[PDB]
């Protein structure tokens, strides 16, 4: 009689559909997702260091709007920035806003510094209804509002050394008033001029008269400017109205700091990588969720799902 | 499969093999069985978490990076910022939709590739013993018990101990 | 004596060479190109909305260069945009041209609504001979030349509301005299100032007085600029000379309009991509055509030809 | 081929055969003629097909990007746009030279591999009828006239009817 | 391998075939040696020239780009200037690493082919009168001296010579 | 007794690690490398033509600083520009420094010729202590500084047309001095205006008053600005007080130069591929050396090795 000896392989009676390069549909007995589609929906708080700006734009929490007083000399891993967030102090614009709220969320740190420059002959501390901290009239925190004293702006030329290892990051402004009767009251004078300037640089700002749109009930305007001194080199800072004083200098780092805009809470829980829905596992090499991450993220890819085969083809009964 | 033998020459898997890949089933005269082979299944595992290995939890860190969503028109610089990541998603896309392709033809190759070793190995076990039916079943053409099948599957069958049987069974 | 029986293959007498991994030379029975290497020479009419500019630029049918006028308010998917095409009005600039030209292609519109502005005190709708119109000196037809009127020049302070539910695009200039002789016969002061602002934005501009070369008999020079005015924000202009004002606002809207440089012809065919040698088919996944296309095209790459096999290795004899 | 037919054991390719990729010739008493195989052309096609399928008539649709010639000197701006689409214009080069590359070493071996498998396929049917001969070609043993090679063709060809003959013929 | 010859059937290589990549060893009634294959040794290395004439020496000429590192913070064209960066050596690293990946996949397995052909083309020369024994090695049932192993790796034997001889060596 | 006839393959006792796809770590007989991982520390002269800046960048060879006479019309392939260099003339910036720098590099050639511009009426060739040149007070070799002649400074009003079948490039500046005393010591009025254009182009610039930190006693600084004049057009120099005028013309080609910051030294040797490490061969298809690269050159990737399986798998014993 004999005996017979049959070679065979295994099967399942639930494959997966998979893809090669000769087949779109073709059945293996298992697969594994390749694309990360979902994220938890909440911001793991570890193991990156978040900041939760709530109300507070970055750049509103570096100049020191009154509702962001909570966040000076604060550092980040990462900074979330809310879509609610609103300003609430002077109306500011920053040229280039852009890059100052790059370069800040990339150095990851509020730090800053008092620094007594000799504002001879000029009244400081300026504020404004627009700017209520504590129910009083006030200003942002880091910026120093100077105006005539005794209808005298005496010529400001003030200079501040850089002796430390590190460099400094000065944060300044110029007031354009809506109107020139608002340039005599303010400054005593019928135009400024703005020069700050280093060894390695110069910045030099005229301000602008004209009405704007009021802003609580301001038709006048500040504009940011930035400027960083090296180790050895020294800010001159020369003027003649209009000058938005800085009080000191940030310290700039570098490192892995950034921002995000997210609407997506906070949560105790921990997580490499995190997206604006909220951290997502990266133990798949893809993803989907979101073309913004931060952390050791899967690249995103517009494929929902990839199925990569983890099995010998399907072949059932 | 390249090979021709997951769904060629064997016309279909085994639902009731459960504790294996490959293995054999088995007809003699003390009844009929199953039983995996461990060596194949093992090497078909093995390269299957070799791929896994260098796909699974591998991500790379990255941090601060350029801005991707835009509330205002700008035109020039916000044009270029766009189509940079645009550029970067779709090649990345085509890398992932490339080498899923791959892998999963090379997968479905190196499965069919193990079965089909195993069957030869089996083949030239056998010697002049038995005989290639052609559908992944070999008739072996001399009394076979249980431990005689086993010494098929351990490798330790030897073909002299049955040739002068299974030659004068084959040869009439 | 029994039989033979044979197993074998085809082979064809006219093989094709193409690439592997091992041969750069290796012959199959067929193969197909993966690279489109021609085009048709025109620019299909379907089904892409073209818009030929003709002699005008898409800069020109926006201020209303009189050759221009035929496009008033007209639409596209793809402006074509000629390399004979020249201004034939004021002689002007456009700081950042190319992001004005860049956000109007993409908006695909030039859709145009009046506004009454109120230029109270100034004399509106100045010409030149440089710009002419139906054999009349004449001006930018978006545009509105202010002077003064009875040797003044009042200041102007106007707003402009955006009760709709769109964004506006407003198109606005400063004339820089040849002259200050120039300056005092226009505006009847010695210099003008520019303010445009909204809630969200502030443009400041300086007239600088100084001859440019001449073109068409005018040395002075207008610049151009731009503002976009959100739903729910206001429009001010604040000068005091020198303003070329807006007539109205453009519609702004987004989609796949964009704009294209050829002197390629256009026809009455139907091409998915266009490129500015004329519209290629899209079947294969490549094209040596053009880096520059429009619409469902095969990728750019340097290759003038790739041969993909779709037969066996070629054994002939 | 990494199977070794095509261009390989078998010598050349048939020019005559001209309805099929695969088949048969054979020599017997009452002739000469050849037969072509329709499965294991349909087998190659329809993968050389299932290629085709994803990288034929799958283009993108892209509309406002970013400009790409530029008539004046602008500097930093214009290095960056310049070098964005030069560096993606390389990288799509070297997918679609990888990806040609590949898919012919593929297909030439898909094509080679569907070549073994019938002739596999054959020689398990002649179980001890017939020989290789090391050319792609059977030496059988018995008589075969046009049923008996049309019933090897059709995969009906009944071994055990013609072994008895066969093994007289062969082991002389 | 995919074949199952190299690390497969074949237990090792031989260290001491210096002037070959496969080749052949015999024991015969003259003593035993060594001779390698000079066609299937130049098969492999011909296909593993050819990988090397497209990836050595073919390298692009680049002139003036952007610039690639920074003394100062400027911000948002800087950020867009190193993720451009960035983003291309992230896309040409996996190149580089899929490549070799891939290539060294394929340089295994188009060797370990080789092999095989070789072994099938020498069993096929053989026909009757010898039988495989499982480990690359064929058991010749004939008296074989050196001119006769010597015709074998020519690929000149005449199986007919010897096959009355080998079949009642075979089949007592 | 018969014969025994074994198939088999070679093996080598030194066998090399190599990757797959289903393995990280797989012996091989042979393999070669592919990422070039050194250089041999020099830049090799041939065949790209060298030009060594030595203490001066690109810049300062442009402006004329006196340490760089030696560098007047010549041309290069590739400028290498020290990390040691520094400036040694009159203190200056240059808005959008890097773009100046790279059409500079990139066009290869600072070939100068002259032009007799009709500056009626004003003094010239005015110099500083700050910018020695033969033991005297000199100024950059390619700029003239115009000051005023009898305390008058008469409005300049000069034309140079383009007759060439070549493109212009114009270098000029600005001075801003640091006190109002300085601007009419220099230039006998209070305010300069200073007014360069062409038929294409326009460029206004005011001088901007006041203190800078001195470098080699200077509070004054400079402004660099560029102008290009197509064949046909014409350069337009309006100007009433603080203009840096321009002696010339550069010419402005393109084509594959540019400019490579290095220490490394040059070398009497030929090599295609030069990085700033110096040097590298270019057999190889990926380089891990430096991610800055200029001629036929490896491509950089982030591996340090990558071993190409040259043999098949070593089974030793
Ligand atoms: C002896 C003698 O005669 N001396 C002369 C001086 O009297 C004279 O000074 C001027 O006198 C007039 C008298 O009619 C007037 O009081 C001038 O003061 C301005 O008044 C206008 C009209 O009310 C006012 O405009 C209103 O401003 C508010 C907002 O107010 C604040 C705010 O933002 O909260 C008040 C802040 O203190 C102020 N900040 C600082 C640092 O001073 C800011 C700032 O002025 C604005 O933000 C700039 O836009 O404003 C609101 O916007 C209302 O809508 C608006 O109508 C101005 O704010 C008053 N200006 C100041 C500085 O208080 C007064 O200057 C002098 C010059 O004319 O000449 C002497 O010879
Ligand atoms: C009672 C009393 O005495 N009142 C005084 C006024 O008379 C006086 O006005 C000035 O009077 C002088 C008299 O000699 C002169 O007419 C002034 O007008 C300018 O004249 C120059 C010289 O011809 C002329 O320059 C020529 O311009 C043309 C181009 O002309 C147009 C054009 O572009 O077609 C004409 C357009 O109407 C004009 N546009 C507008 C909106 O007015 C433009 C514009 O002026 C330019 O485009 C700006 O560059 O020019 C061509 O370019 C020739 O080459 C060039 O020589 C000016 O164009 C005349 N200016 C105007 C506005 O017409 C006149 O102002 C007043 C001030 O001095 O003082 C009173 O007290
Ligand atoms: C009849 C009559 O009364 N006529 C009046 C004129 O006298 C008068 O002219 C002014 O007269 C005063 C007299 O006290 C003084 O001399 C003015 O000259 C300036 O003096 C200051 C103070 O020393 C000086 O500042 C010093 O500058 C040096 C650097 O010097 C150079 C340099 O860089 O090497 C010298 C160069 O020649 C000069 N370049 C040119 C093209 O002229 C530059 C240039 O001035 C600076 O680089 C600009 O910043 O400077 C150093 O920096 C010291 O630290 C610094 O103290 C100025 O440099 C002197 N200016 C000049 C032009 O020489 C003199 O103008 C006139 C106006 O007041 O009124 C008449 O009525
Ligand atoms: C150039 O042109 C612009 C535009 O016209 C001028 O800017 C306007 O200036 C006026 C004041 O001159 C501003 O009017 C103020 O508006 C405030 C907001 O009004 C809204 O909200 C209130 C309720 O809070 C509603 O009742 C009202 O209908 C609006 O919806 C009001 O709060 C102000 O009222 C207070 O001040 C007035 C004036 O003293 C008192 O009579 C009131 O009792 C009350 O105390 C005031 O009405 C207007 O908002 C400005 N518009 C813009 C767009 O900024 C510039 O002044 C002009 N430039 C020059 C140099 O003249
Ligand atoms: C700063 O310096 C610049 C440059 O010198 C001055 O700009 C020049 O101004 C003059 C007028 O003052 C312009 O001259 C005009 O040129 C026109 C074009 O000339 C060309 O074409 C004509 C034929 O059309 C040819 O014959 C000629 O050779 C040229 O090839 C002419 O059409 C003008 O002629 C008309 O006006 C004059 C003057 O009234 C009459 O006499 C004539 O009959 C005719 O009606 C005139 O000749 C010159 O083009 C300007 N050059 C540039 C480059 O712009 C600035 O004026 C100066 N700035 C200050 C403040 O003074
Ligand atoms: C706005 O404010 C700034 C900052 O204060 C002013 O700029 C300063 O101006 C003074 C002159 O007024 C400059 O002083 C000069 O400094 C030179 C460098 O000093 C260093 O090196 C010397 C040795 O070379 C050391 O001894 C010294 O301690 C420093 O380490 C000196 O070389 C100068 O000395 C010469 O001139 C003086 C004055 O005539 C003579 O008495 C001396 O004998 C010698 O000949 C001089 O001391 C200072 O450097 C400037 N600082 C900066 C940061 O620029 C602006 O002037 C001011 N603006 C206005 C409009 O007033
Ligand atoms: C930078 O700071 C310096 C010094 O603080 C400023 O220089 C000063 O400028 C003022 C004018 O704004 C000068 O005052 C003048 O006094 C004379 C007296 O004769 C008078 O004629 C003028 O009407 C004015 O009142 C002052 O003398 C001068 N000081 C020095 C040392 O030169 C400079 O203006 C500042 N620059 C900027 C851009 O703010
Ligand atoms: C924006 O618009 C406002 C209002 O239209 C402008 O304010 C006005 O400015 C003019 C000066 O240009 C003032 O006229 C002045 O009158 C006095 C009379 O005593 C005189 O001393 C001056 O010589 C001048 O003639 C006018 O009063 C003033 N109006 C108001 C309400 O303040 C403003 O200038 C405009 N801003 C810009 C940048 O154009
Ligand atoms: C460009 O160059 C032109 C011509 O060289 C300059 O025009 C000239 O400007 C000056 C003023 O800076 C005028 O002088 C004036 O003379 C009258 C005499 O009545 C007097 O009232 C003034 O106080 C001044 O001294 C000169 O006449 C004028 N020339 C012409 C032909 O118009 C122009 O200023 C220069 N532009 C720039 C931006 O530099
Ligand atoms: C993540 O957020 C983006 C932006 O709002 C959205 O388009 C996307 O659908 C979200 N994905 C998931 C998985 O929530
Ligand atoms: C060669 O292949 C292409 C692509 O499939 C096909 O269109 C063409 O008909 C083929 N040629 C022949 C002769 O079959
Ligand atoms: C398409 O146009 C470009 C730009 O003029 C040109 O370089 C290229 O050769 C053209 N190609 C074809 C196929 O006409
Ligand atoms: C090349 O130079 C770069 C920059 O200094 C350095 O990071 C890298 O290690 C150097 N590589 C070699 C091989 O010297």
């Amino acid at each position: 009689p004999g005996a017979t000896l049959c070679l065979g392989h295994h099967a399942v009676p639930n494959g997966t559909i998979v893809k090669t390069i000769t087949n779109d549909r073709i059945e293996v007995t298992n697969a594994t997702e390749l694309v990360q589609n979902s994220s938890i929906g909440e911001i793991c708080d570890s193991p990156h260091q978040i900041l939760d700006g709530e109300n507070c734009t970055l750049i509103d929490a570096l100049l020191g709007d009154p509702q962001c007083d909570g966040f000076q000399n604060k550092k980040w891993d990462l900074f979330v920035e809310r879509n609610k967030a609103y300003s609430n102090c002077y109306p500011y614009d920053v040229p280039d806003y852009a890059s100052l709220r790059s370069l800040v969320a990339s150095s990851g740190t509020l730090e800053f510094n008092n620094e007594s420059f000799n504002w001879a002959g000029v009244t400081q501390n300026g504020t404004s209804s627009s700017c209520i901290r504590g129910s009083k009239s006030s200003f942002f925190s880091r910026l120093n509002w100077l105006t005539h004293l005794n209808s005298k702006y005496p010529a400001l030329n003030v200079t501040m050394p850089n002796n430390e290892q590190f460099d400094k990051l000065y944060i300044w402004g110029v007031h354009h008033p809506g109107t020139d009767k608002d340039q005599i009251s303010l400054y005593a004078q019928s135009s400024g001029r703005i020069t700050v300037s280093t060894k390695r640089s110069q910045q030099a700002v005229i301000p602008n008269i004209g009405s704007r749109p009021r802003i609580r009930d301001i038709p006048s305007r500040i504009s940011i400017y930035w400027t960083i001194v090296k180790p050895g080199d020294i800010l001159l800072i020369n003027s003649t109205g209009n000058l938005i004083a800085p009080r000191g200098y940030f310290k700039i780092r570098s490192g892995k700091s950034s921002i995000m805009r997210s609407d997506a809470p906070i949560g105790k829980c921990k997580s490499e990588c995190i997206t604006p829905n909220g951290s997502i596992p990266n133990d798949k090499p893809f993803q989907n969720v979101n073309r913004i991450t931060y952390g050791a993220c899967p690249r995103y890819v517009k494929q929902s799902t990839l199925k990569l085969a983890t099995g010998m083809r399907n072949v059932p009964e | 499969g390249i090979f021709g033998a997951i769904a060629g020459f064997i016309e279909n898997g085994w639902e009731g093999m459960v504790d294996g890949w490959y293995g054999f089933r088995h007809q003699n005269s003390e009844g009929r069985g199953q039983a995996a082979d461990l060596k194949s299944t093992q090497a078909a595992i093995d390269q299957i978490n070799g791929k896994l290995n260098r796909l699974i939890g591998k991500t790379n860190e990255k941090f601060h990076q350029i801005e991707k969503e835009f509330s205002e028109v700008e035109g020039r610089i916000q044009d270029l910022e766009k189509y940079v990541e645009d550029t970067k998603i779709d090649l990345w896309s085509y890398n992932a939709e490339l080498l899923v392709a791959l892998e999963n033809q090379h997968t479905i190759d190196l499965t069919d590739s193990e079965m089909n070793k195993l069957f030869e190995k089996t083949k030239k076990q056998l010697r002049e013993n038995a005989e290639d039916m052609g559908n992944g079943c070999f008739k072996i053409y001399h009394k076979c018990d249980n431990a005689c099948i086993g010494s098929i599957r351990n490798g330790t069958y030897d073909h002299n101990v049955y040739r002068d049987e299974a030659l004068n069974n084959r040869f009439q």
